[PDB]
This record gives structure tokens, C-alpha cells and sequence, in this order.
């Protein structure tokens, strides 16, 4: 069947859009980023 | 209809939604978050690399200073100091410290683990044997940095940063009703039920309840244990707050003065959280209904003493789960399913990415309908998919992750008992 | 805009977002029931919504469609099924005809800014914009159709457009939306201590989702396809304030006629079959052929069947009987032989299409229907029904009118001629007037005057005694004092 | 392509220009088809990496062709309805009112009273307009053109060009045969989750060749293929009448098809009841009980071929054929039977009884008659008459495209006028027409009488309550200019 | 004589394709199957011409 | 593809339908060994049949 499949929960594969089924991914959406606060 | 007496059913409990965590609505599966870690030592990504900023560690006070010219002897178990020299030690907590020796003494030759060495060093510090110190570099050295006038081996210390990231993935959950025609027809004839809609409700409800319950459990799972370390009273029971033990209540008797002891510890734990995350004092608590009953019955403001009925914050778990705001400072939720008696505290910022724990829905409550022609009985159900994650730096102990990439999903290794944003307290004796 | 979903409509999203935020800023709070009077379907969301992106919107639509709008679609089809019949469609024609008047060498529905506005220049700009709305709709030629559809389906919708390269002058031609394809909703974006009574800007959005994959009628090769979420600002619409006992499942005035429309159709067809059936002759032969297998008996049955069968028809194309020459015998001589010893073989006749009417119920029902279609009873001088319908029509016009007021303020505001605040203070009165049948208007006015003249005539002998002429003009001729002076001044001029 | 169908090369160029103009339009972010009526649109979705238009192609091809088949059934029916009584006249009366034409009267005529580039153009336009009418032989057959539009629901023509010098060699139109042209629209565009684009649609048409003989249908076949031709080449118009949905265009008589057939069915039922059983009716029986068919058949004949009558009506001359004189005093019958039992006897049957009370047939006939879009005054002036005048005007107005189209076509090609100018002028270049002036004059007269009656009553009060200026504009409904003109004319006449 | 094909596809995938490429691709699957069948027929006709 | 450009269709209204044809033949026997058609394109007419 036309299964899209899934990721292996392997961060590398997730980032690379690699899946077990028919369709690979473009890549993860950016949710933002973190910098740390500077001590007063 | 032999005098039907109406009917009953259970009420549906409410939820704390995502009031105390990130919500990250998604328009795609598998999102990502990255971060910048200010770093120094000429190689941003290396074993032993040092971060420029961290909530739990002091800065290397002599990095741009005298340490540029010379190494300092490290403190180690069994060694003897030399009065006037300066020794270095990186503590498990409080980080880099340079200590001048006021005396010529040894340090716990019997020490093994770093924890034991740190403890003796702390004692030597208290004792006045070892004193915090820093200084800049003699200018006569600075003068020839970068090999001037035939000199060698005199580079300036350098800084930079390392950007790395973590990613998530959505797991899912689905349920069906698998009900019958005949039952639905009878129900229409008994209470006027649709008997599909009621089921739809049940399934959707259960899914939502599970998710919210899962978030709470993840909070408990990743939270650090309080009344420990820097928030520990040394004569205490380690992680648990009693009322039957004077050590936690400073000898209190007389509930009007005794109960306030808990509030005091709560502030301490909330403050330590800020110390752990670098963002701010915890702003929310979730606790057993028994804890809240105590909070709602004590004047939480600053006063001589005071006790009354539990009217300060809603205490029910039948209308809401949100009790109110403690002191006008913390959002109080009730752990309606607490296994014992306790309370977790934590901090969530205005920035959705500043939460420690994140929920990131992608697919939710999609209804499904059809029927199996072999007997034509209906099938109905619902599907949800979302994924959760944790803050980079939530552990805080480590300045950086392996391989510049990690799952952002929780796991034992990633976060059990480690999350900087939350602390656990066990409660007994109410 | 959390995500730039369907960026095609971003200008509309901006308009709705602006309005949503302004509503949130305002203290539109302390309200027990959702502040929704009429229109599109209600739905609730959590505090801080927690119900986005559009996939959440799809949850709303399913819940609002599966048990909801699907019924609405049936009603739309029903109105068409209703109108498809005669003694129905003509009522609509009468209504449409009265609703929009079309006459030679005169105007059509027009904006009339006879109440205070900033300046004539602004008024002129508004009048030009109005004209362009009509031009976009080719209203002066197709207005009857626009209105007819609105009335009949109880709802009109038009998709608006922004360039968007130079959006300032972005409104171009409006596009009618296909019936049944789009659902509109208003979500309550709030939650408190069990039962929020505070502000929500309610979303005011809609979703299109049909497919020719499942036909209401065949021959269709295009539809909305998937679930497309577009901001309210994007459209122009109106409907009658007619709903069922609950919900927002909008119905039309003609809904009232559905019952009798079908009772009549049903009676009409019943009457027809009652009379058609049994019009020809009718006879059953009974043949006493026993002690035979069907394979043998059949010969005896055919012996009779192919001899006694008057194998002819009535030619309904040309009134003749096929092969019947000469035209008619003076008798039809038939014969049968019997095999048993008793007169059992025979041919029975059946009773025939006689006439038992008294055909009066159908008349009663037709009258009830015609009335049900919202028509005057004067139809199959000036009277109450005509006055009543003049009122029905001005209300239909008044409601329909939003079809112009909406795109009018939209383009005026988009360009910047007027502001939003000004619009809200100005209307009040930015009324659009519909032309009135001049023929009948003259007749009505003439009768009013005749009565006024007759009463003046009657008063005449007492004017210098009891009734001042100023008073007679005021009460009998129903004049204002300014009008009285104007008539006196004009008379002085006539006399010179 | 190579434009194999060179037939319409100049028309193709006209469509290319219009199509290009649409491509340059900002009509985007549109989910709607942007269509109301006419040509049948469908999702020929292309110019995108999905190519769904292939399904659209196959749908049209594989299903060829319920659209036109239905159209034929409707038109054929329309003609068959018109063939009966009352429907016949309703159509005629409507057609006549739509186009009234008599000795030295006005024809539909282009009234250019609105602003134009120059009076020179106004004359050129009127001259071209006259030729459009000449092309249509309007003055002889305008009635037929309209009748088809009304009855078959649509009218259409093929435009003819040179083609050597196509803007000069402009020829008369060829009225196309109903049922032979499919009008179509193709959505050749796509985007995110479906098209929200301009959808120019081309709006071209396809001509189905056919050569029916005495078939009265496409009995064996019509004629194979159909030719796709640019819209610029066809003049067309249609009624604003459709089926519940789609471009399923119907005629004006469609609304009446239900009762039209019910009435005919009822009428046929009346007749059949009335003629059937009119003759004497009776079956002879013969007791051949306990006999083989071999004998029973003859014993049956001993009565059947002997007591049989010999009378038939002579419908050419009202006589009983070969019966002289005309009638006996009695019909002598006799029969011998084997026993004292009513077996070998004759049993008569029911005759052509009267039933109606022809009130039901009338109820339907009356409903039908009015369903034909006619006044109930038919088998001074009332609301219905006014209504019909509006109706006829509207019918003429929709039909009107039949002149405006070939008019702009020729004027634009000569250029005479540009496309921009055409678009600005219309708006309104309305073609007016001769109306039945007998009745129009009567209307005007009755209105005037009423105005006079009102003034007459007003008279005693004119110098005190109602001034002249007021009476003229309110009672006699004169314009300000009209009032001054009437006064000036009097001053002249008075001298 | 008849012809027939199936799509046999994942709903989860369709949900994501919409998110990934703006493609629901159910319409695409329909189009693919339709395309292939009509294409297969077209060739069939050509070959019967060649065969005969 | 070449959809029907060079072919007939005669679409169905019944599955598995039927077609017929008629040949004009001579010699007074619709079915006979040696029978010939009146107008077959590859064979000349029998000019003597109607003649000598």
C-alpha cells in the first residue's frame, strides 16, 4: 500500500527527512531558537 | 414505563490544558529547535569545551586575566597547599573557582568521588583556608602577546560559540467504539440517546484526558527533586516535607504559624528553579488536593499568624482544576489524580519556547466513520498526533550534547529527574 | 495569522485580524450568551483558543457539517425543487419584479446621500463607488437574477478581490459563490470559571468543501474540492433572518410553501392518474381449460387470446383508431365456446374511468399555496395587501441592500476616502433607494390627492367661519408650513 | 499548433487577444468559477505538476454526450409542445409582441443618445447596425429568429470572414441549427489545494456536424466529429433559464412541460373513454360442453357466423353502409340451445357512457394555458398587462445580444471603433424597438384622461392652494422644460 | 471487457503531503489511476490497429 | 495520446452489445456456396447477369 511510513526516532533521520515508507520529507519546521540570558 | 426514575452517569473531569507548558502549534510533523552556546577555549565543539554563560556555574574569573599566562595547580584529594598560591577547582555546582591558600594544608586524602572532594573544599573555604580570588594579567606579559619582541607561546585566550540542535517527532493515538445497531436502537427507546454521539464524546474525551495526563506525568518525570542540595535543610528527610517533624517547620506548633512553613519552602524551590534555568522564579504549582486544602486555609500573605477555612483558592476538582493564584504570584493547579501527596513547582515564560516542557499538536481528534458489511454494524473512532519535547539545556548539568544533534523528545537519559524548570516535593503529615 | 495559510487572501486576513484585535481591545465583555444575533453557526474554543491552525477549523466544520450544514444543503436543493414547479416560480417572478423596478429613461437602484456627510466631494466619490459595484455585477441588466437567487435560496454570497500588487485600488469584479459549497462560523474565543461572558472577535470565517465525486445532480465537473478556509472580510453576503427552532440553519420565506407546494403537486398527479387510469376498455377473460399441462393448455388459451383481442390503439398523434377502417362498426361481435357443462367461462368487465368530481379540494389547496408563496390575494385601486407587499418588499430590499453597502464601504475604506469610524457614524443614513413603479406610484398619489381635494371641497363653505385656509392645508391637504408658504409665493408669481 | 482549421484563422486571433488580456488581469485569489450562465465549464486543470485535466478530457470523451442529448430531448419536446393548440398561439403572441413590425414602422434600432467620439461614428454604427439587420433579414424573418430563441432556449449564428482581408471582407451571418452546438469553458489553471486563478476559460464552442434525413433524430448517426471553433466566431444568446443547477439551459416552454403533457394525457383519456364502447357490444356463447375442439369449433360457428351482424358506419356519407332503407323496427335474434340452461346465450357489454363534467380537464387546461407565460385576459389595462409589457421588454433585451454582438464585431474589425471604446460606450447603446403602437397610444390616452380628471377636480383651488407650476409637474406630470415649452407655444399660437 | 485499478493508500500520508508539498495527493492518486487506464486503452486501440 | 481520432465509438447502452450489416446478393439464394455480392468493391459486376 501507499504507506508514507515513519521516522526511526533517530534525530539524524528526522533531520534529514528519512522515512521507512514511500515519502521522504523536506525537513523540520523551525520552531525558533535559544540563546541564554546574560547575568546582571 | 414503570415510573422511570431518570438516569445517571459520571461527570467528566476538567484539565489543566497547556497552561504551564509550551504549545507550539504545528503545521507539519517533526519540527526542530536550535540553540547557541557561547563557548571558549578555541574550539567551540570539543570535549572539555567551556560555556561562557550558565545559571549554575561561576565564570572563569581569570580567563581573560592571569590564567592567560599561567596554569594554576588544581586542587585534588590528598594534596597539600602552599600558602599564597592559587589553586583551581571546578565544582559539580558553582563551577569554576580560583582559591588562594591562606594556609599550607591537605585536603581529604580519603576523598574519592568529586562530591567528597568538593565537600572538603567547601569546608576549607568556610574555614578560611581557601579564599575566592581573581586578578588580571601582568601587563608586562600582555605587552608581548602574539610573539612580539622574540617572545613565544603567548596567544590571547579566544572565544566563540557552537550552534547545535534537537528535533522532535509526533506519536499518535486512536480509539474506536465498535458498537451495535440494536443497542443504539434500544437506547433511543430508553433515554432518547443517539448512542453514537455519546460514544464519540467518550472517545474524544478519553484521548484528551490521556494527553493532558501524559503532560502532567512528564512534568513529574523530568522534574528534579527539591529539598535537596542547595534547598536542603541538613537535618531534614531529603525531598519530603512533613508537619509532624519540627525540622521542616522551625519548631512550629499552632497551625496558624506552622502551615506557613510550606510556603517558605515553596519559595525556596521556585527560586532555585530560576537559579537552574536562568529565566525567572517559578510561576506555577500543581499539587495534591490535600496540599491545596492547606494552602487555601492559611493566610499566604505576610502576617503574624493566621488560620481559617479553605476558601482562599477553589479546591474542587469538579468545576475546575485551577485553584487560583498563590500570593498573586504562582498559578495553582490541582493534581486530581496524585498518587500520594506532593506538589511540583516550575517556571514558564511569555515566550512559548521558554518552558522546559513543550506540547506541539499537529493532528487532533479526527473523527472516522463507516460500517462493516458482513453484519453492517457501525464503526466509529478518532485519531490524534502531536509529539512533545524538552528544552535544550533542560538538563543544565552538561554544557552541551553529544554529536551536535539530539532528539528533543524526553527519554530516561535525556531528562528523568533532570529538568531545570521544575522541582518535586513529597508531602506527608497533613 | 499564525501561519500564512492561503496567502492568496492575506489582504482579507489582515482586515479580519485587524477587526478581531480591535474587538479584543474594546470592552465587549460581560455578555452571557455569545453575542451573535443571527447569521452563521456558533462554536466554542478554549481560553486562549488552543484550537489552531486551520486543521482545528476543520474539526469545527465536521461537527457543524455532518449533523448540520448537510441539512442546509438539502434545504437549498429543496428550494430549487420547489421553484422548479409552476404556481411557485411565478410568485417568485412577481416578488422579484416588485423588488427591483426597471424602467426606461430613468435610474435603477441608487445610492442617495441626502443626509450630512463631510463634503460633496466625498459624496461624489461614494456615488462613483456605488456605481462601480453595480457595474461589476452588471446589476442594471442582471440585478433581477442576483436578487431572485438571493430570495429563493435565502442567501447571496460574492467573493471580493484585492489586487494585491497595488491593493489600495484593489476591488474589481465580485464573484458569486456556488450554492451549498461554503459553511460560515463564529467561534467563542474564551473560557473562565465555567461559562465565559467575555470578549471574542469570533473568527467570522468560512470553509468551502464540495466535490462532483458525489452528485446532487449529474452533469457537474467542477467543485470546491478540499477544505479551504477564507476570512469573512473576503465576502459579501446577505440572507433573510429566518431560521429553525434552534441552531443557525437558515431557511427562506418560501420554506412556508414547501408543505402545500407538494400537497398540491401530489393532489394534481393523483387526480391525473385517477382519471387516466381505466379510460380504455377493460376486460378479463376466464377460460375453463383443465386436465392439461401448460404446454398443451396454452394452445387453447391462444385460440381465444388471438381471436378476442381487439389488437388496436388510439392514435394520439392524429385522432384515429389504428387500422380501423371504416371508422366505426355499429357493433363489436365477440364469441366464446365453453367446454364444461356450466356457464363458467366468461369475460368480466372492470368499472372504467368515470367522473365522480366535485373536483374542489385541489382548488382549495392551490389557493392556500398561492398565498403561501408570499403573494397578494388580489391575484390569481389601492388595498391593504398591496400596501402590505410594498412593506414586504421594502424589507426585502433593505436586507438585500447590504449587497451594495458592504463592497461600497470596502472599497471606500480600502482606498481611503472615508474611515471606518466615519462609516459607523454616517450610517444611520447612507441609504440606497430602489426605483418604484411610476405607473402605480402615480395612481396611488392621484387617489390620495382626490380624497384631499374632496375633503377641501367639503370644508370650503366653512373656511371663513371655522376652518382657516392655513389649517385646511395643514390637515386636509397634509402640508407643512414651509410648503404652504411656497405655494402662496408661487401663486403670487403665477398671477403676474 | 498549425491551425488546421484555417476556417477560423481570423477568429482565432480575436480569441487569442482576449485570452491574453485575461492572462494579464489581476483576477486571482478567486475560488469561484466567476460564471453565471451560458457555456458549460469544467475542471480542465493544467499548467501544473499534477495534470488532472486528463480526467476532465476523458470524462468529456468517454461520456460523449448527455449534455447535448438532453438538450435535444428538451428542444424536440419544446417543438412538440408548440405543435399543440394554445401553446402554438402563446408562442406566436409572445414572438409578435417581442418583435412588432408593420407598414412603415420602426425595427429594433440602435439608439446612440449617449456620448461618442463623433457624430460621424454614430452614423457609421447605425449604418452597420442596419446591415446587421439586413444580414439577419430581420425585416422578413426577425420573428423566426426570436421564436427559436424563445422556444429552443437559444439562438446562435456563424460569423463569416473573408479571410484574405478579414477586417474588410465582413459577411452576413449563418443562423446555426439548434441542438448542433455545445458551448464550453475550460479551467486551464491550478494552484495550492486547487485553482484560485483567473481561469480565462477561452469560452469557445464546438460544432457537431449532422445530416439527419427523415430520421427525425440522429437515428443512425449524426455525422461523426465536431469542430472546436473560437468564440469570436459565434453570435449567441439564451434565456435566463436553467435546471436546478449547472448550465442545463431550458426554453421558456419548459416550465409548462409538466402540465402540457398532463393535459394532453388527460385529453387523450377523455377521448378514449368517449369513443371506446360507442358501438353495440356483445359476446355470444356456445355450449359445446363435453365436445372436443374438433366439433366444438363448428358448433360455435353455427351461431357465431350466422347471428353476426352486417353493419358499419359510412363516415364519408352519414349512412349505414349498404343498409337500405336505414333501419328495421327490430333486430330479430333467435337461438336454440341444448338444454334449459343459460349457457348458449348472448351477454351484452357497457357502452360509451358520459362522465365529465369536463371540469378537471378544464382545471388542468386553464393552469396550463396560464403556464405558457400568457395573460388570463386571453383564451382596459391591468397589472398583468403592465407585467407582460415588462416581460416582453426583458425578452427582447436578452435576445438583443443577437444584434450587439455582430455589431461590435464588425465595428471593431473596421475600427471605426476600438475595443476600449466599445467597452466604455456599453454600458448603454440600447437598441429600442417598435411596440404595438395601437395599444401604446391607448395607454397614453388613459393616463392623460386620468391626469385631466385630477386637474379638473383641482381647478377651483388652483389660485389659492395649488399653483400652476405645481399642478403641471404633480397633476399633469410635466417636466420643468416641458412646462416652459407649453407656455411659449401658447404665446406663439395666441398671435 | 473490463478494466480496473486501486489506489490502496495511507491516510496519514495524505495528511502530511498536504503539509509538505501543498498536495493532498488523493486527487493525484485519482488522476494517476485515471490517466493510466485511459493511456492503457489508447495503446490497446493502437495495437489492435497494428494487429489487424 | 491519440484518443479516438482515427476510430469509431458507438457507445453502449447495454453491455456486450451487437452490430449488424446487410449484403446485396444475387442468384435468388441468400445463403449458398459460391454466392456473390452485387457490389463488392474488389469484384466487377456481372454485366451479363442482367443482360445476355
Amino acid at each position: 500500500a501507499e504507506i508514507g511510513g515513519d521516522h526511526g526516532y533517530n534525530a539524524t533521520n528526522i533531520a534529514a527527512g528519512q522515512t521507512s515508507g514511500a515519502v521522504t520529507q523536506i525537513g523540520p519546521a523551525v520552531m525558533g531558537m535559544v540563546r541564554r540570558a546574560i547575568p546582571n | 414505563g414503570p415510573a422511570v426514575m431518570g438516569m445517571v452517569r459520571r461527570a467528566i473531569p476538567n484539565l489543566i490544558a497547556f497552561d504551564i507548558c509550551g504549545v507550539q502549534p504545528m503545521n507539519s510533523p517533526t519540527g526542530q529547535v536550535f540553540a547557541l552556546r557561547a563557548v571558549y577555549g578555541k574550539d567551540p565543539v570539543a570535549a572539555g569545551a567551556k560555556e561562557a554563560f550558565h545559571p549554575m556555574y561561576g565564570p572563569d574569573a581569570m580567563f581573560s586575566g592571569q590564567g592567560a599566562a599561567k596554569k594554576f595547580p588544581a586542587l585534588a584529594a590528598s594534596t597539600q597547599t602552599t600558602v599564597g598560591d592559587i589553586y583551581t577547582h571546578f565544582f559539580q555546582e558553582t563551577g569554576t573557582v580560583y582559591l588562594q591558600a591562606s594556609v599550607q594544608v591537605t585536603i581529604d586524602a580519603g576523598a574519592t568521588d568529586a562530591a567528597k572532594l568538593d565537600a572538603e573544599i567547601k569546608k576549607q573555604m568556610e574555614a578560611g583556608a581557601l579564599v575566592e580570588i581573581a586578578e588580571g594579567m601582568a601587563t608586562s606579559i600582555a605587552e608581548l602577546q602574539e610573539g612580539f619582541n622574540g617572545s613565544t607561546d603567548n596567544p590571547w585566550n579566544e572565544m566563540g560559540f557552537r550552534i547545535d540542535k534537537q528535533v522532535i517527532e509526533a506519536k499518535s493515538r486512536q480509539l474506536k467504539a465498535a458498537y451495535s445497531i440494536e443497542l443504539a436502537q434500544d437506547l433511543r427507546a430508553v433515554h432518547g440517546m443517539d448512542a453514537d454521539a455519546e460514544l464519540s464524546g467518550i472517545l474524544a474525551t478519553e484521548i484528551m484526558l490521556e494527553i493532558n495526563r501524559e503532560v502532567v506525568d512528564w512534568i513529574n518525570y523530568s522534574a528534579q527533586v527539591g529539598k535537596s542540595g542547595m534547598t536542603l535543610t541538613p537535618g531534614s528527610k531529603a525531598g519530603v516535607f512533613d508537619f509532624q517533624d519540627p525540622i521542616d517547620i522551625r519548631g512550629a506548633r499552632w497551625a496558624g504559624e506552622s502551615f506557613k512553613a510550606l510556603l517558605f519552602q515553596i519559595d525556596k524551590e521556585a527560586v532555585e528553579i530560576a537559579r537552574q534555568t536562568g529565566r525567572g522564579e517559578g510561576n506555577f504549582i500543581i499539587a495534591s488536593r490535600n496540599v491545596v486544602n492547606v494552602l487555601a486555609s492559611v493566610d499566604t500573605g505576610i502576617s503574624y499568624a493566621a488560620q481559617g477555612l479553605a476558601t482562599g483558592f477553589s479546591t474542587d476538582t469538579t468545576k475546575s482544576v485551577f485553584a487560583g493564584v498563590l500570593g498573586g504570584k504562582y498559578r495553582v493547579y490541582i493534581d486530581q489524580y496524585a498518587k500520594q501527596d506532593y506538589f511540583t513547582v516550575g517556571y514558564k515564560g511569555p515566550n512559548e519556547m521558554d518552558a522546559g516542557i513543550y506540547y506541539a499538536p499537529y493532528v487532533a481528534l479526527t473523527p472516522l466513520r463507516g460500517s462493516d458489511p458482513k453484519n453492517f454494524q457501525p464503526v466509529m473512532g478518532f485519531k490524534t498526533r502531536y509529539g512533545i519535547g524538552i528544552n535544550p539545556f533542560a538538563e543544565s548539568a552538561a554544557q552541551a550534547p553529544a554529536s551536535r544533534i539530539q532528539s528533543g523528545m524526553p527519554s530516561i537519559l535525556n531528562s528523568l529527574g533532570k529538568n531545570a524548570y521544575f522541582r518535586r516535593v513529597y508531602v506527608k503529615g497533613i | 495569522m499564525k501561519f500564512n495559510v492561503l496567502s492568496l487572501f492575506a489582504p482579507w486576513a489582515k482586515m479580519d485580524e485587524r477587526n478581531f484585535k480591535d474587538q479584543e481591545k474594546e470592552d465587549l465583555v460581560s455578555i452571557t450568551a455569545p453575542k451573535l444575533d443571527d447569521g452563521a453557526r456558533e462554536f466554542e474554543v478554549s481560553s486562549n483558543e488552543a484550537a489552531s491552525p486551520y486543521n482545528a477549523a476543520f474539526q469545527t466544520i465536521f461537527g457543524s457539517y455532518e449533523p448540520g450544514m448537510k441539512t442546509t444543503r438539502e434545504l437549498i436543493d429543496t428550494y430549487r425543487n420547489l421553484m422548479n414547479n409552476y404556481e411557485v416560480d411565478n410568485a417568485v417572478s412577481e416578488i422579484v419584479s416588485d423588488a427591483i423596478v426597471y424602467e426606461d429613461d430613468t435610474e435603477v437602484v441608487a445610492l442617495n446621500l441626502d443626509k450630512s456627510k463631510f463634503s460633496p466631494k466625498i459624496k461624489n466619490m461614494m456615488l462613483d463607488e456605488f456605481s462601480d459595484v453595480l457595474n461589476h455585477l452588471s446589476f442594471q441588466r442582471k440585478g433581477s437574477d442576483h436578487f431572485r437567487r438571493w430570495y429563493v435560496d435565502s442567501r447571496i454570497f460574492f467573493h471580493k478581490i484585492i489586487d494585491p500588487k497595488r491593493p489600495k485600488e484593489g476591488i474589481k469584479e465580485l464573484r458569486r459563490l456556488d450554492p451549498r459549497q461554503v459553511q460560515y462560523v463564529r467561534e467563542i474565543i474564551t473560557e473562565t470559571e465555567a461559562g465565559t461572558k467575555i470578549v471574542k472577535g469570533y473568527k467570522e470565517y468560512f470553509i468551502y468543501d464540495t466535490a462532483h465525486e458525489s452528485y446532487a445532480c449529474d452533469g457537474r465537473m467542477y467543485e470546491a474540492g478540499t477544505k479551504i478556509k477564507i476570512p469573512k472580510a473576503a465576502v459579501v453576503y446577505a440572507h433573510s433572518g429566518l431560521v429553525d427552532c434552534c441552531g443557525k440553519n437558515i431557511i427562506g420565506y418560501l420554506h412556508r410553501a414547501v408543505k402545500p407546494a407538494n400537497q398540491l403537486k401530489l393532489l394534481e398527479d393523483a387526480v391525473v392518474i385517477y382519471r387516466i387510469t381505466r379510460a380504455p376498455d377493460r376486460r378479463v377473460w376466464y377460460v375453463d381449460t383443465g386436465n392439461m399441462p401448460a404446454r398443451k393448455a396454452a394452445e387453447h388459451m391462444q385460440h381465444v387470446m388471438n381471436t378476442m383481442k381487439n389488437r388496436v390503439v388510439y392514435d394520439a398523434s392524429t385522432g384515429k383508431i389504428k387500422n380501423q377502417q371504416h371508422n366505426m362498426s355499429m357493433t363489436e361481435d365477440y364469441w366464446l365456446q365453453r367446454r364444461d357443462g356450466k356457464a363458467v367461462t366468461e369475460v368480466d368487465t372492470l368499472p372504467g374511468a368515470d367522473n365522480t368530481g366535485n373536483m374542489e379540494d385541489i382548488r382549495w389547496f392551490r389557493q392556500a399555496l398561492y398565498m403561501a408563496l408570499r403573494v397578494p390575494l388580489s391575484r390569481i385601486s389601492i388595498t391593504r395587501d398591496e400596501l402590505t407587499f410594498a412593506k414586504f418588499i421594502r424589507e426585502l430590499q433593505h436586507k438585500f441592500e447590504e449587497v451594495f453597502l458592504d463592497p461600497l464601504k470596502t472599497n471606500l475604506l480600502l482606498k481611503g476616502i472615508i474611515t471606518e469610524d466615519e462609516w459607523n457614524d454616517e450610517i444611520n443614513n447612507i441609504k440606497i433607494e430602489f426605483h418604484r413603479d411610476s405607473y402605480f406610484a402615480e395612481l396611488k398619489e392621484a387617489e390620495i390627492l382626490e380624497r384631499r381635494i374632496n375633503m377641501l371641497t367639503m370644508a370650503e363653505p366653512f373656511i371663513g367661519k371655522y376652518i382657516s385656509h392655513r389649517t385646511a392645508m395643514k390637515d386636509i391637504l397634509q402640508m407643512t408650513d414651509e410648503e404652504i408658504e411656497q405655494e402662496a409665493k408661487q401663486i403670487e408669481e403665477e398671477s403676474k
